[PDB]
Order: C-alpha cells, then sequence, then structure tokens
C-alpha cells in the first residue's frame, strides 16, 4: 500500500510537461502531454499516481475529476514565458472549489516569490533538485497522516 | 242587485288601501335602490374573484406536482453523474497504463537490436584492425623475400 | 245586472293585481334589507379575499421560479455526464490510435537496423574467413624463411 496520487496542471510543453520525463528515469515511456494534453505516468520512492496536466484541453472535464482525490498537487509555469505565470493565479481558484484545500497544494514554476508567499505555500525555480522536488511534496504529503 | 254592489263597494276599498300601502313600501325600496345596487356589485366582484382563486389553487396544486417530479429527476441525473464520474478515475489509469507500456515494450524491442548493431559495428572495427595489420605483416617479407634471395 | 259584474271581477282581478304587486314587493325589501345588513360583513370577506387570492398568485411564481431552478440544476447534472462519457471517447480513442502509431514508427525504425545487423552480421563473417587466408600465408611464409639452416 502507501501509494501517493499527486497531480501536476499548468505543465508548459514538452519543455517542463517533461517533468515526468524528469521524475521518472525510464526513456521507454511515451509522453502523451505534449499531443494529448494530459499523461499518466507511476514511479516508486520511500507509490506514486501522477497525473500530469496543462488545463486547456477537451479532457477538462476529466481532469477535473482527477482533483477529487488527489493527494498533493503541484501548480506549475514556464519561466520563459510571463503568459504561464499569468494561469497561475487562475489555476490556484481551479484547485479551490473543486479539489480539496485540505491536501497538500504546492506551487512552482526572486520574484515569483512574491506571490509565493502570497498563497502560504512552498516554492522553487525551473531548474533542471527536480528529482527532489517530489521528495519534498511527498515528505510533507506523509507529514499527514500524522493525525 | 244591492247585493253584489256592496261588495264591489267593498271590493274597491280594500283595493284603495293597498295602492296606499304599496306606495309606501315600494317608495322605501326607492329609498334602498343605489345602497344595493352598490351591493350587488361588491357581491358580483366577491364572486368573480372567488372563482380566480378556485383556480390559481387548482394551478398551485398542479405545480406542486410538477416540481415534486423535476426534483425527483434532477436528483437522479446528479445521481448518475456521480456514480459515472468516480468509475472514471479508474478507466483512465488503465486506458494510460496498457498505452504507456504498449509503446515502452516496442520501444526497448527496438532498443534491444539498437544495441547488438553497435556491437557488431565494432566487433566488426576490431577485426578489421587485425586485417589490415597482416595484411602490412606480410608485405613487409614478400619484400625482404624479393631483396635477399 | 250581467253588466254590473263586469264591473265587480274587474274590481277584483285589479284588487288581486295589487295584492299581488304589492306582496313581492314586499318580499324584495326583508332581503334587500339582510342584504344591506352584510354590506358589512361582506366588504371584510371580500378584502379578506382580495389577499389570500393575492397570497396564491405569489406562491404560484416562486413555484415557477423553482420548478425552474431545479430543472436548471438537472440539466447541468444531466449534461455533466453527457460531457463526461463524450470526452471519454476522445482520450480512448485518441490515446490509443497515438499510441498505436508510436509503437509502429519504432517497429519500422527498428526492422531498418534489423537489416543492418544482418549486412554485418555477413560483413563480419566474411572477413573471419579472409583472415585464416591472411593468417596461413604467414606460417607458410614463415617456414619459407626458416630456410638457411
Amino acid at each position: 500500500d502507501s501509494i501517493m496520487k499527486i497531480l501536476l496542471i499548468g505543465d508548459s510543453g514538452v519543455g517542463k510537461s517533461c517533468l515526468l520525463v524528469r521524475f521518472v528515469e525510464d526513456k521507454f515511456n511515451p509522453s502523451f502531454i505534449t499531443t494529448i494534453g494530459i499523461d499518466f505516468k507511476i514511479k516508486t520512492v520511500d507509490k506514486l499516481q501522477l497525473w500530469d496536466t496543462a488545463g486547456q484541453e477537451r479532457f477538462r472535464t476529466i481532469t477535473t475529476a482527477y482533483y477529487r482525490g488527489a493527494m498533493g498537487i503541484i501548480l506549475v509555469y514556464d519561466v520563459t514565458d510571463e503568459r504561464t505565470f499569468t494561469n497561475i493565479k487562475q489555476w490556484f481558484k481551479t484547485v479551490n472549489e473543486h479539489a480539496n484545500d485540505e491536501a497538500q497544494l504546492l506551487l512552482v514554476g526572486d520574484q515569483g516569490e512574491a506571490l509565493a508567499k502570497e498563497l502560504g505555500i512552498p516554492f522553487i525555480e525551473s531548474s533542471a533538485n527536480v528529482n527532489e522536488i517530489f521528495f519534498t511534496l511527498a515528505k510533507l504529503i506523509q507529514e499527514k497522516i500524522d493525525s | 242587485s244591492m247585493a253584489l254592489s256592496t261588495q264591489l263597494i267593498e271590493s274597491v276599498d280594500k283595493q284603495s288601501h293597498l295602492e296606499e300601502q304599496l306606495n309606501k313600501s315600494l317608495k322605501t325600496i326607492a329609498s334602498q335602490k343605489a345602497a344595493i345596487e352598490n351591493y350587488n356589485q361588491l357581491k358580483e366582484d366577491y364572486n368573480t374573484l372567488k372563482r380566480e382563486l378556485s383556480d390559481r389553487d387548482d394551478e398551485v396544486k398542479r405545480l406542486r406536482e410538477d416540481i415534486a417530479k423535476e426534483n425527483e429527476l434532477r436528483t437522479k441525473a446528479e445521481e448518475e453523474a456521480d456514480k459515472l464520474n468516480k468509475e472514471v478515475e479508474d478507466l483512465t489509469a488503465s486506458l494510460f497504463d496498457e498505452a504507456n507500456n504498449m509503446v515502452a515494450d516496442a520501444r526497448k524491442e527496438k532498443y534491444a537490436i539498437e544495441i547488438l548493431n553497435k556491437r557488431l559495428t565494432e566487433q566488426l572495427r576490431e577485426k578489421d584492425t587485425l586485417l589490415d595489420t597482416l595484411t602490412l605483416q606480410l608485405k613487409n617479407l614478400k619484400k625482404v623475400m624479393h631483396s635477399l634471395d
């Protein structure tokens, strides 16, 4: 048992969406987030269902269905684009009514730090390290079954 | 005959008496006229009103009915909408698992080959050096020969 | 004689035509009266109705508001599931197709190299033998070197 089903949202193309390509070593794992707006990978650490989403794509009524169950959540944006950032604001808004505000959320793209502390949530950068970025969340995700 | 004569005389006294009373009572109705005219009107209205209400009520009964169905339906809709929103979380997992693997598998079957090629490619290079060496080893003596003897 | 009767009869029929005439009006006063007595208690039962009815009106409204509202809700949910299902058919049909394609392209790419690892698994064994001959041309041209005893 012990499977931490996470849910990334706002992934930005094969540049950042590869976030799972980054989190997962498997080079034989196809990546549909490119064409199809979403993807479904799974890795093991110490299980982790990871529904990666870019938000803007037909299966919105489904990505939503992901919310009604996510244990962790990362809101992401691309740096080389002030457009993505703009969405971020909206993103958290979505995560609210639909998903659960009780489950560990997280934002990750010295400026963004601003809107970073404006939501009471951790924060990092488009580093590319990353392997430890899920270590964090997850670590806190476990620092949740303490009650 | 004095017989009837009296009668007539009497049937003319009583007659006259009536004209008197009637003249009064009929004079009283003339007083109540308007006062009653404006009671009937009310009465007419009151009645008409009594009907529209007798109708609005039938209608209210009718809507309670209709709003009761609609609810016993919005509820079922909202139901399937959810019962079938649960099954989703799963479906898509499989959809994605089989797919992913499916691909992965193929991609490995290429990788395997990919390797063997690199192998032979060099497992070749090797042999090819020995050969471009022996060929020189000979070349060099076949010169020492055509010199000495 | 057969004349004073006429006067006599008439005097009576006439007399009657008034006993009646008046007797009627007599009624049309007692009722009309009672009536003007309930003009009071009436207005009340009328005003006391000019509301009770109005009330219904208002009820009838809200009922529509409500049914409506309910029908919207039904709908949203009745079409929350339409969209979902519709959305699953897509994902499915896309996911696989793109999967299916990815898998091909490898098999295709794999088949290429699949070949080269033959055009060489060959070219290799070939030189393997073109070796021995050169390998022998030595031992042999080495003996023709051990001539002078």
